[PDB]
């Protein structure tokens, strides 16, 4: 699924909860 | 194919106005994001902005916001760049680029996957100064007598007291690369551009063969072929 | 706005090894990073996409990894056509700022060559215009380090030279060098003997080509 049209009307707050959401938070564990 | 060809760049004095445009080919243009990245002379890249023609949405960099407007002309698949109230430091390349549609998508298997530039333009040199449009002259560095006798000789051109850049030089019309070096060009004290470009070849050809460098300064118009010889 | 701070500046590295260029984040990014590769006068070409894809018709030797906010490009067996300045890029924020890293220039070693030298007098033509330049010219030598100098007369000339160094050729790993001295006509037909005296590791002594203006 493409993303754009979500990701447009949102915040960067909002867009990054999204895509780390999607990636399962790699930033933040082991 | 995919092509992206940029035009409108040159001389401009500081305060000055230029717009820019990249002609977009062989992709699907509404389905596409154009962006604009500069780079100044021996600098890093830098993106400029960004315009999504479906949408119209756009972004800047916040070293042009308010000076710089991106647009686009669905009609024409073509994007552009008005630039305003110029800057010494605005001197660069400006390349226009492309993300195809889209800028991310996720499919649980695969993951996120962001696009990225895959196709580029050359690039369009804008100067921004004061200094007034100068032609080239050009100066034959002639192959040396003391004639290496089964070895190698150098010849080449001075190309010197232009501005702005670029000049373009061959060899015999495009024909002889190899061998060729074109340096990069200098700034004199002068404020004006000087550089060499210079071939090695057997020292049996000299007076046999013919060599004529061409150089090219669109800004002035100015093309010269300098046949270059012994003596 | 978030920045990417790239490593190391530049780097000089033999044919086969492996090379290690990093970026650092200064922020989550995610996984939308780019590498790029730019030949000079040239647009940049695109190496990696989505940290880690491969990009269609790039060699399998270049590689990308992400480990949290580091990204890293992997070149497993340097080429001597690899020479380029390298480029991250970040593209997190939906049209949003994209920011680069700095670049990382690559430098790829060779044995010693050394220069060939040749001088080059002003031409009379030039002559005629009221200026002198005089030229030195070093052909296809490594490593970079090199100094020319000039002398008039046996007199060291200071402060009006000038040189220009090619980029490294992308085939045979070489650099070429010109040095241009500027004289006024006048100075230039005061003085009889012209000079450019050559140091480079691949040369056994300091090597002089000159001629006499007569």
């Amino acid at each position: 699924m493409e993303l754009d049209a979500i990701l447009d009307n949102l915040s960067d707050e909002e867009q990054i909860e999204l895509l780390e959401l999607l990636e399962e938070e790699e930033n933040y564990r082991n | 194919e995919v092509q992206l060809v940029e035009s409108g760049g040159g001389l401009v004095q500081p305060g000055g106005s230029l717009r820019l445009s990249c002609a977009a080919s062989g992709f699907n243009f509404y389905s596409s994001y154009i962006h604009w990245v500069r780079q100044a002379p021996g600098k890093g890249l830098e993106w400029v902005a960004s315009i999504s023609p479906y949408s119209g949405s756009t972004s800047y960099a916040d070293s042009v916001k308010g000076r710089f407007t991106i647009s686009a002309d669905t009609s024409k698949n073509t994007a552009y760049l008005q630039m305003n109230s110029l800057r010494a430091e605005d001197t660069a390349v400006y390349y226009c680029a492309r993300y195809s549609w889209p800028w991310v998508s996720y499919k649980p298997y695969y993951g996120l996957h962001f696009s990225a530039m895959d196709y580029w333009g050359q690039g369009t040199l804008v100067t921004v100064s004061s200094a007034s449009t100068k032609g080239p002259s050009v100066f034959p560095l002639a192959p040396s007598s003391k004639s290496t006798s089964g070895g190698t000789a150098a010849l080449g051109c001075l190309v010197k007291d232009y501005f702005p850049e670029p000049v373009t030089v061959s060899w015999n019309s495009g024909a002889l690369t190899s061998g060729v070096h074109t340096f990069p060009a200098v700034l004199q004290s002068s404020g004006l551009y000087s550089l060499s470009s210079v071939v090695t070849v057997p020292s049996s050809s000299l007076g046999t063969q013919t060599y004529i460098c061409n150089v090219n300064h669109k800004p002035s118009n100015t093309k010269v072929d300098k046949k270059v010889e012994p003596k | 706005d978030i920045q990417m701070t790239q490593s190391p500046s530049s780097l000089s590295a033999s044919v086969g090894d492996r090379v290690t260029i990093t970026c650092r984040a200064s922020q989550s990014v995610s996984s939308a990073v780019a590498w790029y590769q730019q030949k000079p006068g040239k647009a940049p070409k695109l190496l990696i996409y989505s940290a880690s894809s491969l990009y269609s018709g790039v060699p399998s030797r270049f590689s990308g990894s992400r480990s949290g906010t580091d990204f890293t490009l992997t070149i497993s067996s340097l080429q001597p056509e690899d020479f380029a300045t390298y480029y991250c890029q970040q593209s997190v924020s939906y049209m949003g700022p994209l920011t680069f890293g700095q670049g990382t220039k690559v430098e790829i070693k060779r044995t010693v060559a050394a220069p060939s030298v040749f001088i080059f007098p002003p031409s009379d033509s030039q002559l005629k215009s009221g200026t002198a330049s005089v030229v030195c010219l070093l052909n296809n030598f490594y490593p970079r380090e090199a100094k020319v100098q000039w002398k008039v007369d046996n007199a060291l000339q200071s402060g009006n030279s000038q040189e220009s160094v090619t980029e490294q050729d992308s085939k045979d790993s070489t650099y070429s060098l010109s040095s241009t001295l500027t004289l006024s006509k006048a100075d230039y037909e005061k003085h009889k003997v012209y000079a450019c005296e050559v140091t480079h590791q691949g040369l056994s002594s300091p090597v002089t080509k000159s001629f006499n203006r007569g």
